[PDB]
C-alpha cells in the first residue's frame, strides 16, 4: 500500500523560509527554471536565515518514508548568498537514526552547467517514532512523504517491452 | 513437472560501481546454479529417455 | 596498553554525544573535543554530535 502524503504544508511550516524561490535552470519545466516537487529548496529571507527546527510524529500504522538533501555550494560565497551562515551543520534524528552534515564547499568540475553538488539522504520511520530535523542552513527541506507497507520483496526489470 | 518447487524470488541483484567483489559473489553464485541445473537436467533428461526406451 | 598475552584481546569503548551544549561544558567543561582510537592496524579520530535527539 502506498499513498503520497503531505508531511509538511508548504505555505505554513516555514514562515521565516522563502519557498517561492529556489528553482535552478539545472531542472528546467517548459523552458523556464524549475525544482523538484517533493522537496524544497529553503533559502534566506531578506538576510536573515533563523535556526530551522521541525519534528514530525508518524502516528500512521504503515512506514513512512521521508528522502531529504543537503547542498553543497561551488563556493564560499554562493554559501554565503544562499544562506548568510559561513559555517553551517545539519542533523537528522529519528528513534534508530542520528546523523549529522556538514557543507563541502568546493569547485567540482562542471557537469551538467552546474558546479555545486547535493546530496540525497532516505529513512524510514516505523509507527510511534519521532523524526527531526534542525539546520541552520544548506538543507533541502521535504515536501511529500511517502506512506508504505512493504511486502516480500522483487526485482527491477529494464526493458522497452510495451506493457500490456 | 511437479517436484520442481518454486518461491518468490527475485534473481539479479544491482550493485555499485565501488561494490564489485560483491557482483563477482552474485555473478559466480548464479553460473554456479546455471551449470548445476544445465548438468543436472541434461542428465535426467538422457536417463528418463533411455529408461522409457527400455522399458 | 601493551597485549603481552599470546592470544587476541577484545577491546571495547564508547563517545558519548550529549543532547545539549551545556550538559557538554557540565559533564567535560569543554567545548570542543576529540577522541583517538590507535593500534598498529587502526586510527579512528571520533567528534562529538551535539543535538536533540527523540
Amino acid at each position: 500500500s502506498f499513498e503520497r502524503f503531505e508531511i509538511f504544508p508548504k505555505t505554513s511550516s516555514w514562515p521565516n523560509h522563502d519557498s517561492n524561490k529556489g528553482v535552478t535552470a539545472a531542472c528546467p519545466h517548459a523552458g523556464a527554471k524549475s525544482f523538484y516537487k517533493n522537496l524544497i529548496w529553503l533559502v534566506k529571507k531578506g538576510n536573515s536565515y533563523p535556526k530551522l527546527n521541525q519534528s514530525y510524529i508518524n502516528d500512521k500504522g504503515k512506514e513512512v518514508l521521508v528522502l531529504w538533501g543537503i547542498h553543497h555550494p561551488s563556493t564560499t560565497a554562493d554559501q554565503q548568498s544562499l544562506y548568510q551562515n559561513a559555517d553551517a551543520y545539519v542533523f537528522v534524528g529519528t528513534s534508530r537514526y542520528s546523523k549529522k552534515f556538514k557543507p563541502e564547499i568546493a569547485t567540482r568540475p562542471k557537469v551538467r552547467d552546474q558546479e555545486g553538488r547535493m546530496n540525497y539522504y532516505w529513512t524510514l520511520v516505523e509507527p510511534g517514532d519521532k523524526i527531526t530535523f534542525e539546520a541552520t542552513g544548506n538543507l533541502v527541506v521535504p515536501r511529500y512523504a511517502f506512506t508504505m507497507e512493504r511486502n516480500a520483496g522483487s526485482g527491477i526489470i529494464i526493458s522497452d517491452t510495451p506493457v500490456h | 513437472i511437479e517436484k520442481m518447487n518454486t518461491q518468490f524470488t527475485a534473481v539479479g541483484k544491482e550493485f555499485n560501481h565501488l561494490e564489485k567483489r560483491i557482483e563477482n559473489l552474485n555473478k559466480k553464485v548464479d553460473d554456479g546454479f546455471l551449470d548445476i541445473w544445465t548438468y543436472n537436467a541434461e542428465l535426467l533428461v538422457l536417463l528418463e529417455n533411455e529408461r522409457t526406451l527400455d522399458y
